[PDB]
DNA sequence: TATAATGGGAGCTGTCACGGATGC
DNA sequence: GCATCCGTGAGTCGAG
């Protein structure tokens, strides 16, 4: 009947700003998935981030058109624009518009975007497009702060008539995996070992992500306080 | 699977020779109390107990890892038997 | 709760008494209630009449017999390890022919086992069952000759151990041959012995031209009946002097002697019906007025020739036909052994008659009862048909008594058993269940008596039908044999009826087993019920028509293995047979007449009837069965309750309110779960353990003896050398563990000391002795301890001692002590669960309740069954059972769904609709709408085409619910299962195969005497067998050292195993193997065969494996 | 109860020896001495 | 879709290219995800799941 | 085996068949000690015959 | 018949890695018993071997530390699981034992096909190879994870089946 | 009685 | 996505006949005499059988059960005979140096006797796989060398060649022609099929053969 | 240690397929 | 040259 046991030790394994592994053991029976699932849900849906929500390109009507002088189609450019990782230096800032104008033979990278105050580009070596001789690319991209994943048709934002709405990938967290393995402390054989695996884009580290995630949860627990 | 089993099988012309080598080597480790090991202090196979990581008691695990290092010589008619025995007894008493 | 029953078929007659096959048989054999002068010539009376009179001039004759009352009641016999039996006295009279002196006395022949009320026996305290045997009915058969087509064999078969089979065959050389005791001789010779003139045989057999010419031999007719007789005697007995009276003796004993040669009454009847004749006696001939007269032989020869010729009205015989196969029940078998023992007693009688003094001989001096006693005892102990009764649950006993076996004495051996006899013959219909048989080597050889089936006085299985005249079905019920059934057109039991008249233009019937569509004018008879086709077990499987036969077999067999549960419940879906089984099995206690309940106790129920008499019923409480299952009766009534006749007073084991309860009704979801239900494994909720579902009581009996030895007496005492008070804690003053104590492996049940074997202490022992200054005790600790893996609470102690009143043990035994230990077994991982449809699985995982899939209302499922077990198995009955089970869950009702007259999909759909309203409308009123998860699942199901698009969420959820599917939430996530899952109530049983009984391990232990190999079996603390095939596995792996260890270090290499153990406790690697002892045993056993086996080296020089110990 | 002439019991593989470079060198010097 | 044959071929080819250690890891992975997805797939058996075609 | 859908390599069956062909029967003894109709191992009669051929017998 | 052997009911192992089997604690305590006495002496658990054995005699006399001792004893070692009939060599396979609570042996799903084993009540025998040699043969040659492919057809004998295929297909 | 364990 | 259909198609559970018996119909049934009974069972297991139908199916069920039960023993006996005959055969050397070999046919006479038809893929695999080439083979501009262990890809290649009319038969080292005493050699045996590489010397080949033939025995 | 006594007594019957030794 | 006799085989654990 008598039950008294020690609080679990939190173990951390981190490689760069991209990836981390988080081990929590021992836990009481079942608590491995009790902690793991909500955190996974929060980590994917609710973690604050940035995304490209809209794109305008000169002489381009719709998304499925092509660009004379450029090999990639408008589709492929928008894809690369989704992989763009933008970090806002200031909390006040909500939305930005980044302009890119280039021509001649060139391979356009994310670094080529004209710098904005308190806006950092985490992946400057990301390849947006290649331009040929006579190839002309003039474009403006709409970058917003939000959470989770919003398809293009859901926000549907347009600054002008030719602006193409882009699926907004807000989540700095790319993937969350967790697994519970049986572990034993002394004669207690049903105990849980929680392991979390988090992939981010580097804008927010996995440890930062997990910390933000557990805070959101705790704050939601305070909502049962005053009826 | 045993770690690096494919390379181990790669080392011999017959898998059963790998077995004979590993076994004899492990018996050598047991007889001399792992004093004859070719593994550096940080290559030592570890077992996790309640207190902390200690030396893996298992001589076969050892023998296989040693074999993987390449620091072991195997073959037929390397040394007369009792000479090998006595020399290992000299270098590593029991 | 309400019990709703389906089906339109009204059964005209109830099931016959299910144990009658045992009871009426044995009662018929004993004739104990019949006053001696009114007894018939059947039974043990028959055996007396065959044995006596005993002649050769003294003559011992038999007047009558009597059976006394049993010296002890059944219970007392069970406890004292006695046999429930009655003393058998026989009134005999010795008559000296010359003197005329008649001495008459009643002699005591010993005891005969009495059958209990339920149709079982008590032999040495253990309950046994004599299983009915099936065999070829005696008579005259005609079978196709397998070698030569156009020719046939005529076989004359008597009862077993009743004399020789006789074959008649037309030889390629044209003459008719007779085979007796493997002797082929011309039949015409025996024909001449019977006194047949060539003229009579010519006029009789003349109608068949070619054959009778082959019958004609003039060298035989030139002889006389005497000369022919002596000729035949010289043919059957080479070297034996051909004396006339000796030849007469031999031939009489071979053919006409009723005591040596016996066709059964059935053999008599069948011979008569087949050969179209009338038999005087039960033999093939007679000795009348000094000569022999023929009975069977000539009609047999006539029929054989007629069949060979092609004459109409002559056919071969189907030996597997159930008209040609009969049953020997308890009475016949016991009577047979009685006849044998009696014959031996007679031999002894003739001995004493010749040897004893001529002036005074009483029947008491002439009769030694011992051989008879031995015969009976042998039958009830070492016979293959005498089996340890299966009491696991009441249905197990009931089913065991109804078993039929083709094996045993006078029966088949599994080698001689081919596909034909194991087949389901068409004639098994209504007689022998097509379903319930063992899966393995005994398949088709061990079968079960059908529910409505009855064995007639001749031993043939009969099934009921109903007379149909002019399309009108009467209530007249007729039991026919298969032969009689073959004569009619019999309609199916489901043929539509309005009143007593059949209304269909076309009806489905059987003619000689052949399915045929006939008009009502053609219907002679009609089945009583689908129930009659199957056994009592198979009849307990609802929706049987939806299950493949192969799994029905498994469900049937497994119901026998169901363990009585403390909380046991009747199935939510029953077949309607659940109460009759409880009643007939004598499991439950019932009210004798209409009355009022006076007293209710755990131990007792006292009832006052209309007679004003007070009748007290003791309840059997926590008694141990043969299988160790607890059999106990609980009162189901209360003080002051009025009870009518046949009312339930008390529930026995596996009975819930008079309904058979073999298991629990649990809430199942059919889905895969994380591989834990992979390959028939089953996942259960810990909630089942919490509420004590599938918990069963088991009682184990331990026994120890203290005996007189030559080294001094063993004694049962509390004084045990070298033992602390911690070990003697629970031992009473006398040394026996006290009732109520908890025992674990290693604990002493009974203290015992034994005087040490004579030994001179080794110098080590002597020095240690002097060092510690303690005298070596002359007794050692032999005490009985709790074996590994066992334990419980001690509920009983029995102590019997020499010198105690009413107690006498076997010679040399001072005292015997028994200890009964009870244990409450919760369901655990590795325990076997099964349903009635053949779905079996071992529990692989027990999840906490929060991990369980649950309904949107927060209700967790009990059991998770993998759907992958359904399609290949083809038992859909369990699915239907689940669906209906779902309905009855929310309606709170149970169902009776008779086999083949069932609940049908639409009806289950209606019930499911009502149930859905109960399951949902409640929510709608509670102020909750449709859940988001429910919406997602509805979208999914809408893509699967499960629900119609455009309907409201409620409409769609109802659409699913009618398919027996519901939305289910993962307890670990909270997200719903993507598809809707089948969920409902299923009846699942805990089988007698329990991992607690089967788990065994050994490092070292006892070894065999000669071979020095480990003993086998858990009880002996034995090692696992590594057999030829395991050896082949190791060889195939090329693992030489593992194998060599198996062959030497771990088994019979003495030095090797010792040195290995010591090496391991020391921490050294194991030493090199030596010669396995059994090889030395081989060498020495070959030497005893006068063969010299020499182990040699490469120099061909001898090597001594016995190390000089075998050489002088 | 003898070791079978197959697998690890094959004459082909069963006489095989194992030695470390340390002991091999030491023995090599024991040979080089005489 | 991945069925018995394609999975078997996958295992064999993985044996050939990557060896038995990696093939063993692969096997365990396939095991894990297989069981996992089978759990939540919504696979079950009702009486209406045996669909009698009208063509019959 | 194919009929029942059992994939099995020819090699094994070949091993067995090889053991089935293991023996020979002498038609003529030649200069040897053997007898007509004497059954022996193919390897043994071949070794014998190579010894005889080498001997010139 | 052999020593250092046992048997029990089998139960599915889905959490087990291919080279592992669940082995009930008590079975292991008995099978490895001499090793366990030795390891009990190597620690303060018992004064000597005989004391350790007398301690393991009664079930109530044994304590927590002996189980950890047993855990150290079996480390790296394998046991041979076997299911009758043994039709081909894969009727016996080697596994690293993982001590489990309960009386049932846990078998890995992927090897079931090769043993022709299922969860309907099948039982299996355990055997402990004693020598360094036997153990080496068991781990190198007989390890479950080292035989993927059929010795007969050359096709994989350890492959997805049942629920695994079901989910992946799904 | 054998096969896959009905009895 | 029907459960029965998915389970069947995937290879998880069920074949077409069982699914058929569940949905369409139970089918033709057998009399005890072994002859097929005229009228079939028109009911599936969903609709449920009539008593008479059930009983008619019972004969077949029993026949199959007895078939199994009595099959196990004969299979076992066969296996023991095979093991006893092959047990001494082990791989005792790398090469016996034999020049002898066998030729595996890629084609077989058609049942109509008209011509030669390509053998089934599985048959050719079972005869060519992991074998050592006894002689050089040049097909489709590819050189498969003498002494080469044929991989599965090599086999498929040879089959393509056969379809292209380049090769009708493959010369191969075989236990049949091996001259190794008391066993076989490495080259004549070829692959250890379990390891998909050449067999190790010391492998007990006879036991593996006997078990490989014996194990399926109860499926016959 | 003495009347005279003088050749026994159960079989067990529904497999099968082979191989090898005798008999027309 | 071919019928017929006799002898000898006929699965593995488990428990009993
Ligand atoms: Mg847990
Ligand atoms: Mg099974
Ligand atoms: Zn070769």
């Amino acid at each position: 009947l008598d039950s008294k046991l020690k609080a679990p030790v939190f173990t951390v394994r981190t490689q760069g700003r991209e990836y981390g592994e988080f081990v929590l053991e021992p836990l009481e029976r079942g608590f491995g998935v009790t902690l793991g699932n909500p955190l996974r849900r929060i980590l994917l849906s609710s973690i604050p981030g940035t995304a490209v929500t809209s794109v305008y390109i000169e002489d381009v009507l719709h998304e499925f058109s092509t660009i004379p002088g450029v090999k990639e189609d408008v589709v492929e450019i928008i894809l690369n624009l989704k992989e763009l990782v933008v970090r806002f230096l200031n909390p006040s800032l909500q939305t930005v518009t980044l302009l890119l104008k280039a021509e001649g033979p060139k391979e356009v990278k994310a670094r080529d975007f004209l710098p904005v105050a308190d806006v950092e580009i985490m992946n400057p070596d990301l390849h947006i497009a290649t331009l040929e001789e006579g190839g002309r690319l003039n474009m403006e991209v709409r970058v917003d702060r939000g959470v989770g994943y919003v398809p293009a048709e859901k926000h549907g934002i347009k600054d002008r008539i030719n602006a193409i709405p882009v699926d907004a990938v807000f989540s700095p967290v790319r993937r969350v995996a967790f697994q519970v393995e049986d572990t034993r402390l002394g004669q207690r054989t049903d105990l849980d070992k929680l392991t979390l695996r988090i992939w981010t884009d580097g804008s927010v580290t996995p440890l930062e992500a997990l910390n933000q995630a557990v805070e959101i949860l705790r704050e939601h627990l305070t909502y049962f306080s005053n009826p | 699977a045993e770690p690096g089993i494919d390379k181990l099988f790669g080392m011999v012309d017959s898998k059963y020779r790998l077995t004979v080598v590993v076994a004899k080597r492990a018996q050598q480790l047991l007889r001399h109390g792992f004093k004859n090991t070719v593994l550096e202090p940080e290559e030592r196979p570890k077992m996790q107990t309640l207190e902390g990581l200690f030396d893996d008691p298992n001589a076969v695990t050892w023998a296989m890892k040693e074999l993987l290092t390449g620091r072991l010589v195997f073959g037929e008619n390397l040394v007369p038997e009792d000479r090998l025995q006595k020399e290992m007894e000299r270098l590593y008493p029991v | 709760m309400e019990i709703k029953r389906f089906g339109r078929i009204r059964e005209v007659i109830p099931l016959p008494p299910l144990t009658e096959i045992q009871v009426e048989s044995y009662r018929r054999a004993l004739q104990a209630d019949v006053p001696p002068e009114k007894r018939e010539n059947v039974g043990i009376q028959a055996a007396f009449r065959e044995t006596f009179p005993i002649e050769e001039g003294l003559v011992l004759d038999f007047l009558e017999y009597r059976l006394g009352e049993p010296p002890f009641p059944q219970d007392e016999c069970r406890e004292k390890d006695l046999t429930y039996q009655a003393p058998l006295y026989a009134r005999l009279q010795l008559i000296h022919k010359d003197t005329g002196l008649i001495k008459e006395d009643e002699v005591f022949l010993g005891h005969i086992p009495l059958m209990t009320e339920d149709g079982s026996f008590i032999i040495n305290g253990a309950d046994r069952v004599i299983v009915s045997q099936i065999h070829r009915s005696p008579g005259v058969y005609f079978t196709p000759d397998p070698a030569r087509p156009g020719r046939y064999i005529a076989s004359i078969i008597p009862l077993p151990k009743r004399g020789p089979w006789i074959d008649l065959e037309v030889e390629p050389n044209g003459v008719v041959s007779m085979k007796v005791n493997k002797r082929k001789f011309p039949l015409v010779l025996l024909l001449r012995v019977l006194g047949y003139d060539q003229e009579t045989l010519a006029r009789e057999l003349g109608a068949y031209g070619e054959l009778v010419q082959g019958l004609m031999d003039e060298s035989v007719f030139a002889m006389r009946p005497e000369e022919a007789l002596i000729r035949l005697f010289t043919l059957l007995r080479p070297g034996d002097p051909p004396k006339r009276d000796k030849a007469v003796a031999y031939v009489y004993g071979l053919i006409a002697d009723p005591r040596r040669y016996d066709l059964g009454e059935a053999g008599r009847y069948k011979a008569e019906e087949k050969l179209g004749i009338r038999l005087s006696g039960r033999t093939l001939a007679r000795f009348e007025d000094g000569e022999f007269k023929d009975e069977v032989f000539l009609p047999t020869l006539r029929y054989l020739f007629a069949l060979t010729a092609g004459v109409p009205g002559h056919e071969v015989d189907d030996i597997d036909h159930l008209g040609n196969r009969r049953i020997r029940t308890v009475g016949e078998l016991m009577t047979d052994q009685f006849r044998v023992g009696l014959a031996r007693l007679a031999r002894g009688v003739r001995e004493r008659m010749l040897m004893g003094s001529e002036d005074s001989l009483t029947p008491a001096k002439l009769v030694n009862s011992r051989p008879l006693e031995a015969a009976i005892r042998e039958f009830f102990s070492r016979s293959q048909l005498s089996q340890f009764k299966d009491e696991t649950n009441p249905l197990s006993s009931l089913r065991h008594k109804r078993r039929i076996s083709a094996l045993g004495p006078g029966g088949l051996t599994r080698e001689r058993a081919g596909f034909d006899v194991r087949d389901v013959h068409r004639t098994h219909y209504g007689r022998i269940c097509p379903v319930e048989t063992p899966e393995g080597a005994n398949i088709g050889l061990i079968t079960s008596l059908a529910a409505y089936a009855r064995v007639d006085e001749l031993g043939f299985i009969r099934t009921p039908y109903r007379r149909v005249v002019g399309g009108v079905v009467t209530d007249e019920v007729v039991y026919m044999t298969a032969t009689e059934e073959d004569r009619y057109t019999i309609a199916q039991a489901n043929t539509p009826l309005e009143g007593n008249r059949i209304a269909a233009e076309r009806v489905v019937a059987r003619r000689k087993g052949e399915p045929v569509i006939v008009s009502p004018e053609e219907v002679e008879f009609m089945d009583v019920s689908p129930k009659q086709v199957f056994s009592v077990n198979t009849n307990l499987i609802p929706f049987l028509e939806h299950d493949d036969a192969n799994r029905a077999l498994m469900g049937s067999n497994m119901q026998t293995q169901a363990v009585p549960l403390i909380r046991a419940q009747a199935p939510v879906v029953m077949t309607g047979l659940e109460e009759r089984v409880v009643r007939d099995s004598l499991a439950a206690l019932y009210a004798e007449e209409d009355g009022e309940v006076a007293k209710v106790d755990g131990n007792r129920i006292v009832v006052r009837y209309e007679d004003g008499r007070l009748v007290e019923y003791p309840l059997r409480r926590f008694y141990r069965s043969n299988q160790g299952t607890a059999l106990d009766q609980r009162p189901r009534v209360v003080v002051g309750q009025r009870v009518r006749k046949g009312d339930l007073l008390a529930d026995g084991p596996a009975s819930e309110n008079g309904f058979l309860a073999l298991g629990q009704n649990v809430l199942v979801a059919i889905m895969p779960f994380d591989g834990y239900n992979f390959e028939d494994a089953i996942v259960i909720s810990e909630e089942l353990l919490k509420r004590d579902f599938y918990t069963s009581i088991h009682i184990e009996r331990y026994e120890i003896e203290a005996r007189d030895t030559k080294l001094g007496p063993e004694r049962i005492t509390r004084d045990i050398p070298h033992l602390s008070e911690a070990a003697l804690r629970d031992l009473d003053e006398e040394g026996v563990v006290r009732i109520g104590a908890e025992v674990k492996p290693g604990d002493i049940l009974v203290g015992r000391t034994s005087f040490k074997g004579e030994s001179e202490p080794t110098p080590e022992e002597r020095l240690l002795r002097s060092i510690f200054g303690e005298k070596a005790r002359d007794v050692k600790d032999t005490s009985l301890r709790v074996p590994p893996g066992e334990g419980g609470i001690v509920v009983r102690t029995v102590r019997l001692r020499r010198g105690d009143p009413g107690v006498e043990l076997k010679p040399g035994v001072r005292e015997v002590v028994r200890v009964y230990v009870a244990q409450k077994r919760k369901l655990q991982v590795g325990d076997k669960l099964a349903n009635r449809h053949g779905n079996k699985g071992v529990v692989a995982k027990i999840l906490p309740v929060e991990d369980m899939p649950h309904l949107p209302d927060g209700t967790p499922v009990d059991v998770i069954l993998n759907p992958l077990g359904v399609p290949s198995r083809m038992n859909l009955g369990q699915i239907l059972e689940t669906h209906l089970g779902l309905a009855g869950y929310f309606l709170g009702q149970r169902y009776i769904s008779p086999i083949f007259d069932g609940a049908k999909e639409p009806e289950i759909k209606e019930l499911l609709a009502q149930a859905f309203e109960v399951y949902f409308g409640k929510r709608k009123g509670e102020g909750f709408g449709v859940d988001k998860r429910e919406v997602e699942v509805l979208r999914r199901a809408e893509k699967l085409g499960l629900v119609t698009p455009g309907k409201t969420p409620e409409e769609q959820l109802k659409e699913l619910f009618l398919q027996g599917k519901v939305v289910l939430y993962d307890g670990r996530t909270g997200e719903p299962i993507e598809g809707p899952i089948v969920v409902g109530q299923m009846f699942i049983m805990k089988l007698y195969h329990m991992v607690e009984d089967k788990m065994h391990a050994r490092s070292t232990g006892p070894y065999s005497l000669i071979t020095q190999q480990p003993l086998g079996g858990k009880a002996q603390f034995g090692g696992q067998r590594f057999g030829e095939m395991e050896v082949w596995a190791l060889e195939a792996y090329g693992a030489a050292h593992t194998l060599q260890e198996m062959l030497t270090l771990k088994s019979d290499d003495i030095e090797g195993r010792n040195a290995a153990y010591e090496a391991i406790i020391k921490g050294e690697d194991v030493p090199e193997p030596s010669v396995p002892e059994s090889f030395r045993v081989l060498v020495k056993e070959l030497q005893a065969l006068a063969l010299d086996v020499q182990t040699l080296d490469e120099k061909d020089n001898p090597v001594d494996i016995f190390e000089g110990l075998a050489s002088k | 109860g003898r070791l079978i002439p197959a697998g690890t019991g094959s004459d082909f593989v069963r006489f095989t020896q194992v030695v470390d470079q340390k002991t091999l060198k030491a023995i090599e010097e024991a040979r080089k001495e005489a | 879709p991945q069925e018995k044959n394609s999975l078997k071929d996958l295992v064999y080819q993985a044996f050939l290219r990557l060896g038995m250690e990696k093939t063993a890891r692969l096997l365990d992975a396939l095991k894990y995800y297989g069981f996992t997805f089978s759990t939540t797939s919504g696979i079950t058996i009702g009486i209406d799941d045996a669909v009698i075609p009208e063509e019959k | 085996y194919r009929a029942q859908g059992v994939k099995l390599h020819d090699k094994h069956i070949e091993i067995v068949v090889r053991q089935m062909m293991k023996y020979v029967e002498v038609t003529d003894p030649g200069d040897s000690r053997l007898l007509e109709g004497q059954v022996l191992e193919k390897w043994d009669v071949e070794a014998l015959n190579e010894r005889l051929i080498a001997e010139g017998k | 018949r052999v020593d250092y052997s046992g048997r029990s009911v089998i139960v599915v192992g889905p959490q087990l890695k291919l080279h592992q089997c669940g082995l009930p604690k008590r079975m292991a305590l008995e099978l490895f018993k001499p090793f366990l006495l030795k390891k009990m002496e190597e620690k303060g658990i018992a004064p000597n071997v005989k004391a350790a054995r007398r301690m393991l005699e009664r079930q109530r006399d044994i304590k927590d530390e002996v189980w950890d001792a047993l855990e150290e004893v079996i480390h790296g070692k394998v046991v041979l699981l076997n299911r009758a009939p043994t039709l081909h060599r894969l009727g016996i396979q080697a596994f690293q034992p993982v001590l489990v609570e309960g009386q049932s042996i846990q078998l890995h799903p992927l090897v079931c096909e090769a043993f022709n084993a299922d969860f309907d009540g099948d039982q299996m025998a355990v055997h402990v190879p004693l020598s360094s040699f036997a153990q080496a043969e068991a781990r190198i040659q007989m390890l479950s994870a080292h035989n993927l492919l059929s010795p007969a057809s050359g096709e994989p004998l350890a492959k997805p089946s049942r629920d695994i295929i079901l989910g992946l297909y799904y | 009685a054998x096969x896959x364990x009905x009895g | 996505f029907n459960p029965l259909y998915v389970m069947a198609q995937s290879g998880a559970r069920g074949n077409p006949q069982q699914i058929r018996q569940l949905c369409g119909l139970r089918g033709l049934m057998q009399k005890p005499s072994g002859e097929t009974f005229e009228v079939p069972v028109r009911s599936s297991f969903r609709e449920g059988l009539t008593v008479l139908e059930y009983f008619i199916s019972s004969h077949g069920a029993r026949k199959g059960g007895a078939d199994t039960a009595l099959r196990t023993a004969d299979s076992g006996y066969l296996t023991r005979k095979l093991v006893d005959v092959t047990h001494e055969i082990v791989v005792r050397e790398a090469d016996c140096g034999t020049t002898n070999y066998i030729s595996v046919p890629l084609f077989q006479p058609d049942e109509v006797t008209r011509s030669l038809r390509l053998r089934k893929r599985a048959d050719i695999e079972a005869g060519l796989y992991g074998r050592v080439l006894a002689r050089e083979v040049e097909v489709l501009g590819v050189r498969l060398e003498e002494g080469r262990y044929l991989s599965m890809d090599d086999v498929h290649l040879l089959i393509k060649a056969a379809e292209a009319g380049e090769i009708q038969e493959v010369p191969v080292r075989s236990p049949l022609t091996c001259q190794t005493r008391y066993g076989v050699c490495q080259k004549c045996y070829g692959y250890d099929l379990s390891m998909a590489r050449p067999v190790s010397i010391g492998e007990a080949v006879g036991i593996v053969a006997a078990q490989s033939i014996g194990e399926p025995g109860t499926q016959l």
